[PDB]
């Protein structure tokens, strides 16, 4: 759990040097789950890459406490439908007539509840449909098409997606919803729904240290969704300090307090990734190279990481929040 | 008295509500 914030953040700084200007959403335990997913099948350096690369420290945790750990967090898909919509899935889409170890395949249908489908990579054109299909009826059509363009040896293809929407304990009235400025800089600006809440008591703290503000509105179900406004030009002076200890200070200084207006846009957005540079410069090299050992998988040295593509979206209205992604590595010859 | 108005660049961090971890994570410069 410390891990996936330390994950999360690292994630974070990289995928803004790539496009400092862009929108940034993006699902860190669905890029996680598939990671330790891939680690199922993978020895040596590929295997101890990937874990310190998801940032576990291998020193203190084994690897079949990791596993468990996942296991453990998926298992709360129990979901309690009370304003609460929960859904995570993982898959594989092995070559039709590949051999993989039985222990692979039990380890992943039991510890990540993974499923075993033949596909036919030769024919494309359908390869194609059948994950964008899978993927779609999870995310409920949100994402409908994390796959683009797709290879014939491709060997195999794992899936991870995750879906959530819910409703906000405070709603918002769609009557004092009106378009106003949203200024993308200091002299230049749009006009973009914007929703509003009057004496309202919410958690609050004013950072003067990093020169913004912090406030929390609650979904009905267990989770929170967390708002930071830097002050005009002081989002990098945010950026840099965004880190574990950060979001506890911030967490712990949040105090009950009336706010006599809240301004929230309504608005809704979504990126797409090629992850490899990013897990590159988090460490992930060997499974993309020629020295890839994912001989779990098979019990030869014969698959190697293609591409890592995640696609994440995040709408925000009066009554709630829904938000998916999903995460895919593609596995090719070695 | 205290306003709080998002009409410039903002953070989303979706969280658990007695747990520390980051389930989603968001930066939106331009919500068009």
């Amino acid at each position: 759990a410390s891990a996936n914030v330390d994950f999360a953040f690292s994630l974070y700084k990289q995928l803004v040097l790539k496009a400092p200007d862009k929108n940034v959403i993006f699902s860190p335990l669905s890029i996680s789950t598939a990671l330790a997913f891939l680690s199922l099948g993978a020895h040596n350096t590929t295997l101890t890459e990937i874990l310190k690369g998801l940032k576990f420290n291998l020193t203190e945790t084994s690897e079949a406490e990791i596993h468990q750990s996942f296991q453990h967090l998926l298992r709360t898909l129990n979901q309690s439908s009370d304003e609460l919509q929960l859904s995570m899935g993982n898959a594989m889409f092995v070559k039709e007539q590949l051999s993989l170890l039985d222990r692979f395949t039990e380890d992943a249908k039991r510890l990540y509840g993974s499923e075993a489908f033949a596909t036919d990579f030769q024919d494309s054109a359908a390869a194609k449909k059948l994950i964008n299909d899978y993927v779609k009826n999870g995310t409920r059509g949100k994402i409908t098409d994390l796959i683009k363009d797709l290879d014939s040896q491709t060997m195999m293809v794992l899936v991870n997606y995750i879906f959530f929407k819910a409703k906000w304990e405070m709603p918002f009235d769609p009557q004092d919803t009106h378009q106003s400025r949203f200024y993308l800089s200091k002299k230049k600006w749009v006009m973009v729904p914007m929703m509003s809440l009057h004496h309202l008591t919410i958690p609050y703290f004013r950072d003067e240290e990093l020169s913004c503000t912090v406030v929390e509105l609650k979904y009905t179900g267990n989770a929170s969704a967390l708002f930071i406004l830097p002050d005009q030009d002081k989002m990098e002076e945010v950026e840099a300090m965004l880190l574990p200890e950060t979001l506890k200070r911030w967490r712990d200084s949040l105090e009950f307090r009336e706010i006599g207006e809240l301004y929230l846009p309504k608005f809704s957005i979504s990126r797409d990734y090629n992850l490899n540079d990013i897990l590159l410069q988090l460490g992930i090299e060997e499974a993309f190279t020629s020295k890839a050992d994912l001989s779990g998988i098979t019990g030869a040295r014969n698959l190697a990481v293609s591409q890592v593509v995640h696609k994440a979206v995040l709408d925000v209205f009066e009554e709630g929040t829904e938000r998916s992604a999903a995460t895919a590595v593609k596995i090719t010859l070695l | 008295r205290t306003i709080v108005r998002f009409n410039r660049p903002f953070l989303m961090i979706i969280v658990p509500t007695d747990t520390q971890n980051i389930f989603f994570m968001s930066k939106v410069t331009n919500p068009k």
